[PDB]
RNA sequence: AAUAAAAUAUUACUUUGGAUAGUUUAGUUUCCUGGGCGAUGAAGAACGCAAUGAAUUGCGAUAAGUGAUAGGAACAAUAAAAUGUGAAUAUCCAAAAUUUGAAUGCUUGAAAGUAUACUAAGGUAUAUAUGAUAUUCAAUAUCCA
RNA sequence: AAAGAAUUUAAAACAUAUUAGAUUUAUCUGAUGUGUGAGACCGGUGAUUUCUAGUUAAUCCUUUAAUAAUAAGGCUU
RNA sequence: AAGGUUCCUAAACAACAUUACUUGGAUUAGGGUGAAUCGAUCCUAAAUUACAGAUGGAAAUCCUUAAGAAA
RNA sequence: AAAAUGAAGACAUUUUAACGAGUAAGGAAACGAAAUGGCGUAAGGACAACAAAAGUAGUAAAGAUUUAAAGUAAUUUAGAU
RNA sequence: AUAAACAUACUUUGAAUCGGCCAAGUCUGGUAAGCAGGACUGGCGAUGCGGGAUGAACCGAACGUCGAGAUAAAGUGCCAAA
RNA sequence: GAAUAGCAGGAAAGCUAUAACAUGAAGAGAAAACGAAAAACUAUGAGAGUGUAGAAAUACAUUUAGCAAUAGUAUCUUUCAA
RNA sequence: AGAUUUGAGUAUCGUAAGAGGACUCCCUUAACUUAAGCAUAUCAAUAAGGGAAGGAAGAAAAAAUAACAAUGAUUUCUUAAGUAAUGGCGAAUGAAAAAGAAAAAGACCAAGUUGAUAAGAGUGUAACUAAUAGAAAAGCUAUAUUUAAAAGGGAUAAUUUAAAUUGAAUUCAGAACGAAUAUUGAGCCAGAGAGAGUGAAAGCCUCGUCAAUUUAGAUAUAUCUUGAAAAGAAUAUGGUUUAGAAAAGAGUAAAUUUAUUUGGAAGUAUAAAUCGAAAAGGUGAUAGUAUUCAUCAAAGUCUAAAUAUUACAGGAAAACUGAUAGCAAAGAAGUACUGUGAAGGAAAACUUAAAAGAACUUUGGAAAAAGAGUGAAAAGAGCUUGAAAGAGUAAUAUGUGAACGGAUAAUUUAUAAGAAAAAUAGUGGAAUAUGUUAUAAAUAAAGAUGUGAAAAGAUUAGAUAUAUAAGUAGUAUAUUUAAUAAGAUUAUGUUGAAAUUUAUAA
């Protein structure tokens, strides 16, 4: 074998060495430690988006970015301003990628939204949102009734709808219920398009026993687990054929340039 | 074992840092014990020799008694008046002994050595009441598991487990297979010379029932 | 140090001046000038390839190969007959797998209570070996501090509820203890001879089955390691011979002829 | 393990196995490749004929990530999902449930068609599809489904 | 042919030499914590200071040491004196800190030196560049009575 | 001519139409509609691919966001 | 000029001066060098070095009264 | 080399037969019938009086000088000073 | 016909080496050479032993440590066994 | 023992980490563009029985099996070209 | 005469310089060497020379990647990768996106707007100012949302740093030694058996070590108080009346040429000569023009954290060296000594436990010697041991132009092998053999197949409490209710192998 090894240069002043590795997780380890205990949420990694990796190679998979776009900040009703002194990661220079990626970091907000306490600013109790709280009760306890009994009333034949199949499936293990919850979500999406809501929910903020987590990535889990998925094997996908798919897909690509010569002709 | 980072366990930086202490470190190295009737009267142990203390020499060729006229940390050695020699000519010198080989028995004590003679007392009784207190914690959570036991059966003598339960293994037949050959020969040899040991004391037990 | 012995100016004098070609150290005024220079056969000068801290050290093994001579390891802890060829006195223990209760061990909280439980399981007899051999070192080790050479008793293997116990035994000499799931060579063969005397407690020796697994489960605390099976079922020729023998396949044991001396006929007439 | 070189072999022997004639010098030819075609052509010539001269096109800036396309042939297509749930779905056929073999979950965008199949149906979902792989999985009363 | 003076051979003992063996207040390497100098004069150099010192060590005309805070009976080669009314010893402290040196009033070779001002001697200040403020000026440079 | 449901609720680019405030300039700056750009079919429609026979075009590979004419690089001799 | 106590005295001779030494430019210990007029200090000669200026990527080089509200 | 025997003897098993010069060079470790066998220097981890005091040592260590013995040899062992 | 099972066929990895010299019922250049260069074989190199007094190559014969016996080349007046 | 993150124990040692990636499972072409079965064939070959006999071992006849390896083939992927 | 501009002198209050440069940022066109020669290339941001800093420095918030189901400041590590590319396409040189982690943080100038404009600047301070990226001023408003009197003092707690204090158990007994820690016997401590010293080997003699205590120092650590808990203030999306009808870095980007550099190849970066933009524009690495697409928006500034370190200082460790070794240096070592100078640069460890370092006599000019004495022992200061080379003394042997070695014998000397015992006949069983009984030990099971219990959880559906609530079985936590599916682990049935080999006593 034709032997390729570049050391005709000084390779001795290049040469570096590990010895210091084991003491590196004592010190990064310890000041992860020490962090905590100084405020133990600044080291609870602030909570960031569920992006997708980049080229075809990757873009399968989920990945962890970095801070959410101002429009995913909207959807889910935060501050932006406020945002970056809860835990969470905000990154205006990033586009938004798709309504799907709008949608789901749309949720992961909600979700870390309701997980979240935020003690008092005045640990004092007569702060004034501890005394607000306590002053708008009866009004939050008013508009308590009309959001649970008009959500009650809009989701009747969806909730109904949605126990049946439930149960179909289950003596199964089915296609009339299908059909049925299909046909009542067309109807709800197109009745809900035929409308102004709050600008920013409340940031709740009480008293509580202080449990401590080191950070809230790994709470919210970036993907549901996996399992075998089957299907119903029917008369159109017997007869689908990919090859003559991809066949056309790459020879309609490729007769672009025969169109544009030919007009030009 | 030590835990401690700050102190070393090194042989050579203990002698050095031994011929280098300056003479404030090198008076408290220089300590003996008290005679059983100054331990009695003052409960303390061992205190820095003084010039003018009578002690008794316990490590040596001459056990002598006598006062202490000269205390060298220089060279960590003491000096007493009744033990010399002539040097020769016809003069007498002082011989060295070292400090950790007398006894004090008489002290010079005019005022610190109050001070430090109470002030050791109570270091003592206070050590004292700590291990008390842990000793009767550590019973304390004996008895809370062998009500029936006493803490004190710890301190008598022991009697073994004499049961001898067999468990059968399918690795017994293999273990003379898994020794080396350097070790085998050995584990035989001591097979082999127990037999004959053993043989002879069954030989002798007949002769001494006959 | 890597300037050790190239600390010089030193060149070659040449031939011509009845001297060798070794480099020599320059100017005049001391007995060090003219002299030998850097060559390793040289005195002062550097030696033969020095010796460079960025060597390989550390070495590295296979995780599944590392399990692999654990549990043999741990397997043949369970031999009397390697545990004592090893230079173990375990005549007086009751069983070889030891186990003792986790009730006793809870209460342990000082040596002399730990000494009484040795000498209960009849253990003590190894203890006391190593405190009655003990010696000091035979060479220039002890210039660099290892002055006293002991010998090795039993090990005391412990699980996550006997934390409290550790203190206890670690003053005893001769006995070294460790954790049921830091086990390794280390221990359990010590000197590269196998058959440690281990001294498991409750809580340990029942997670020996998680920790491991079977030869039909893999473990849980090891993943993707499983017990082997030997490349013998029962590691024992004497079944199968005896097979044989009943079926009458084996011929009868030989013992060769004695071989005749050559004669001369024309003058021997037997 | 010095202990076991051959030097320790040779401590007595004067030339330590080099020769007599022929002294252990300090180079044998040059130093790394050279004289690749003067003194050492007969050596790039008998192990490395291809060694001088140029071949094919440059790529300026070359993007192997593009290239990428890891294959899986027919016959491994249900050790994907394993033999114990190619055992519960053996007796399928068309209008009830098949199990789905999504390869790009396992890191796979081309399905090959080499070996054989178990004859039952499947539902193939991969990037792209050979020719005779989709003959085989059709054969077989199967379903190829394109992704991405 | 002959003798053993010389010559040669072995052992014991002595001698010249300092190998070998035992030993280490010395190094080497890695890692941890810092990385804390100077016009308020540094690093470096020179000279001087101990009852008896040449080097070395410590120190600076208050000299192998002063005050203060801890510390508790020494030092020693030989004398002396002081000493529980506090000896050795230690210090991120206080006082004091010769000639030089970036060296900075001017000169400096191995050069001894020297001017002005302020407060006979003694002590401070006065280099170059430079920011801000005050002040005295220069230029018909722009206007302008 | 023969086989084909096609997957499922949080949206900005603005080509535009219409007004509002200003500017004269190679003139702009806000906001309100609409389509675009949309995708949830009921055995049968059919988007979609295939086959045949013509006809128009393009055809050796590459310059890596897409094409084009020059240019350059490939492959064989 | 260079050397640096080699000068003088006393005690003393182990080493050193190709023999020896009671001798010594050698060992030990003390003593010794006095300036208004002799010199350095003062002046300039060949030459040499500063502030500002000029040059240079840089270190630094040039200029010595020419370039300066300088001397 | 081939037969026989084989958990441990022991001398690296028993028997029979053939073979044995040698420069450069090769034969790393391990491998029960062992895919050559060994001696020596130093350091590290274990083993070294099996009944609870467990290798030798001020009743004399290491080193040195010699006298003898074992080994084909590398070397080892013991006595005396 | 004869011989051949520790036969036969190898595979992989690699060392050293390619200054050679000698003899002859052989040859070419040369007056010739212990000169220069070749064909076939055997040697020396790498090799000691018995003989040629002595000798790298000649003659016999190739070597574990030995005891006894016939032998090889060649010898049998003394050195020197016969 | 990829960085790295944890565990007990205080530990440059030990243990645990559904993990990026490295080598391999597929190969040809410069590249675009592709991407492997007639569920193979032939020859010789390893092993297993049964019977007879000499007669001690062992030799002959017959039934079956066709691994490794070598060679030759049909077929299939890629290339202007196998 | 006055108002300014510019430039000086002086006074006051400060600032730079020099040391160090291991790590950090840069300037400069070395060569030996490799290419088996050598001239481009390589050595090589390498050596030397030069400048500037800090405890770290540098970089840092896209005129960035990419062509995707897309990302998103900087730095460092893994991988990509010895790959794309570069190269007398020779020798050789050689990246980066993606992807996985450590750490995470963003802010200001200028330009624009507001002008009864604000001791110093009006040739402009100050205030507002960007991804819904035509901002910017004054005043009324609406809706969601954030909010305790900030900062600064004082006290306790907690976490770390330093110092001090404390810190068990034989001052045991016998024998022997110059001397006990060693040896024998009997004990004790241990969260302490790391280590040093001690006439000699010590867990229990001293100092220490494990476990602790106290006092001080810091935290941007929490509590209480000063401190009231109000008035208000703040983010964002809108409406309205006036004001206003903007700006976004120039000898810069780019171009022609040259030179160096780069993996960057019809030019990756820097610089010089010339040239030089904009009703913007840069990039998508094959030069060119055109039309689309994508993604950014240069020519000003700062910015912690993760990273480096062989200066130097203070510590800890070691399969490191053990006085020709390890630093050149284990002693007054960069010392002695050499050179005009830059510079060059060594050697030398050990008496004893303790100097008890002989001390007085005789001979001698003296040094010394002989006695005497100390010491366990002269170990006698040229001092632990004391090898070889070279000598001296004593014993023995040998001899004509070398000496030494080997085989074989002779002589001399030395080493060095033993206390049992015969034949025949009475007496004797004493080691042992055969095989019968009794007892003891050892030797056989690898598996296959039935039935259960089950923690931590998971999913589903109700109830309660708190918070939030978007109009998509509302979400999240906690306590519970009932069920399904699996479950690490774990318990126990059935089956299926003895009859032999040794040992002891008759």
């Amino acid at each position: 074998a034709v032997s390729n090894i570049h050391f005709c240069k000084d390779w001795r002043s290049k040469v570096h060495t590990w010895f210091k590795q084991p003491f590196r997780k004592i010190r990064r380890h310890q000041t992860r430690v020490e962090k905590a205990k100084a405020v133990f949420p600044a080291t609870i990694k602030s909570l960031k988006p569920s992006v997708h990796c980049m080229n075809q190679r990757f873009n399968y998979k989920l990945r962890l970015g970095r801070g959410f776009t101002l429009k995913e900040l909207r959807a889910a009703k935060i501050d932006k301003n406020l945002a970056r002194t809860i835990g969470i990661a905000v990154d205006p220079r990033r586009k938004e990628s798709s309504k799907e990626c709008l949608n789901r970091n749309a949720q992961r907000l909600t979700e870390y939204m309701n997980r979240l306490v935020v003690l008092p600013k005045v640990h004092a109790a007569t702060a004034k949102r501890l005394v607000l709280n306590k002053k708008n009760a009866e009004a939050k306890t008013k508009k308590a009734a009309e959001i649970k009994k008009f959500i009650a009333e809009h989701n009747k034949t969806i909730k109904e709808l949605k126990i049946k199949v439930a149960a179909a499936k289950k003596d199964y293990a089915l296609k009339a219920c299908l059909k049925g919850l299909k046909k009542a979500q067309v109807a709800f999406a197109a009745q809900v398009a035929k409308k102004k809501t709050k600008q920013f929910n409340k940031l709740p903020v009480q008293q509580k026993e202080a449990k401590q987590v080191l950070d809230a990535n790994k709470v919210i889990r970036l993907t549901a687990p996996c399992t075998l998925e089957t299907k119903t094997l029917t008369k159109g996908m017997k007869a689908f054929d990919a090859v003559a798919h991809l066949r056309k897909a790459k020879n309609v690509a490729k007769a672009v340039s025969g169109i544009v010569k030919g007009q030009k002709k | 074992m030590k835990f401690n980072c700050k102190v070393s366990s090194n042989p050579s930086k203990a002698r050095k840092a031994l011929y280098t202490a300056n003479a404030s470190q090198r008076a408290l190295m220089m300590s003996a014990r008290l005679s059983k009737e100054l331990r009695e009267k003052y409960n303390v142990i061992a205190i820095p020799i003084h010039k003018d203390d009578e002690v008794k020499i316990i490590k040596g060729h001459q056990k002598v008694a006598g006062k202490v006229t000269a205390v060298r940390r220089s060279k960590y050695v003491i000096n007493i008046d009744k033990l010399t020699k002539t040097k020769a000519n016809g003069q007498t010198v002082p011989i060295a002994i070292r400090p950790s080989n007398v006894i004090i028995t008489k002290l010079f004590l005019n005022k610190d050595r109050e001070a430090l003679l109470a002030k050791k007392a109570e270091s003592r009784k206070s050590y004292k009441e700590l291990v008390a207190k842990r000793n009767e914690e550590v019973a304390k959570a004996f008895t809370a598991v062998y009500p029936a036991l006493n803490m004190d059966i710890f301190g008598k003598k022991v009697e073994p487990i004499t049961e001898k339960k067999p468990i059968r293994i399918p690795s017994k037949k293999m273990a003379e297979k898994l020794m080396s050959k350097p070790t085998l020969r050995a584990y035989k040899t001591g097979i082999k010379v127990h037999k004959a040991k053993n043989a002879i004391a069954a030989y002798k037990a007949a002769l001494a029932k006959k | 140090s890597t300037e050790a012995g190239k600390q010089h100016s030193a060149i070659s004098w040449g031939t011509g001046r009845a001297v060798a070609r070794i480099p020599r150290i320059s100017g005049s005024g001391s007995g060090r000038n003219g002299q030998g220079a850097f060559g390793n056969m040289t005195r002062k000068g550097h030696m033969f390839s020095p010796l460079k801290n960025f060597r390989k050290w550390q070495r590295k093994t296979p995780k599944q190969m590392r399990r692999f001579a654990v549990a043999s390891c741990i397997a043949a802890s369970a031999v009397p007959a390697l545990v004592s060829a090893r230079g173990h006195h375990i005549a007086g223990v009751p069983q070889i797998p030891l186990v003792v209760n986790s009730k006793s061990i809870s209460v342990i909280k000082k040596t002399k209570q730990a000494v009484y439980l040795l000498k209960k399981i009849n253990a003590y007899s190894d203890v006391l070996k190593v405190i009655a051999s003990k010696t000091v070192r035979a060479g220039q080790g002890k210039m660099r501090g290892r002055k006293i050479k002991e010998r090795k008793g039993p090990l005391v293997v412990y699980g996550n509820d006997d934390l409290q116990a550790v203190k206890a035994f670690r003053n005893i000499p001769g006995v070294d203890t460790c954790r049921v799931e830091n086990l390794s060579v280390l221990n359990l063969a010590p000197g590269c001879h196998m058959g440690r005397f281990i001294i498991w407690t409750e809580s340990a020796f029942k997670k020996l089955n998680t920790i491991f697994g079977t030869q039909k489960k893999m473990a849980q605390g090891k993943s993707g390691f499983r017990i082997a099976h030997a490349q013998m079922a029962v590691p024992d020729m004497k079944r199968v011979v005896v097979a044989a023998e009943k079926a009458k396949l084996l011929r009868a044991k030989i013992v060769l002829p004695k071989v005749p001396k050559r004669a001369n006929p024309l003058k021997n007439w037997a | 393990a010095t202990r076991f070189r051959q030097t320790r072999r040779r401590r007595g022997h004067v030339s330590m196995g080099y020769g007599r004639i022929g002294k252990h010098r300090k180079q044998r030819g040059g130093r790394g490749n050279a004289g690749g075609q003067h003194h050492r052509k007969t050596w790039f010539t008998t192990f490395h004929p291809d060694y001088f001269g140029k071949h094919g096109m440059r790529v300026f800036h070359l993007k192997a990530n593009k290239y990428y396309c890891p294959s899986i042939n027919v016959d491994s297509l249900w050790s994907l999902v394993g033999k114990d749930v190619q055992a519960q779905y053996k007796n399928a056929k068309v209008g009830e449930e098949v199990p789905v073999i999504d390869c790009v979950k396992h890191g796979y965008f081309k399905v090959l068609g080499k070996g054989f199949l178990p004859k039952q149906p499947v539902i193939v979902r991969a990037r792209y599809f050979s020719e005779k792989a989709q003959q085989k999985i059709k054969a077989v009363g199967g379903a190829c489904e394109l992704t991405a």
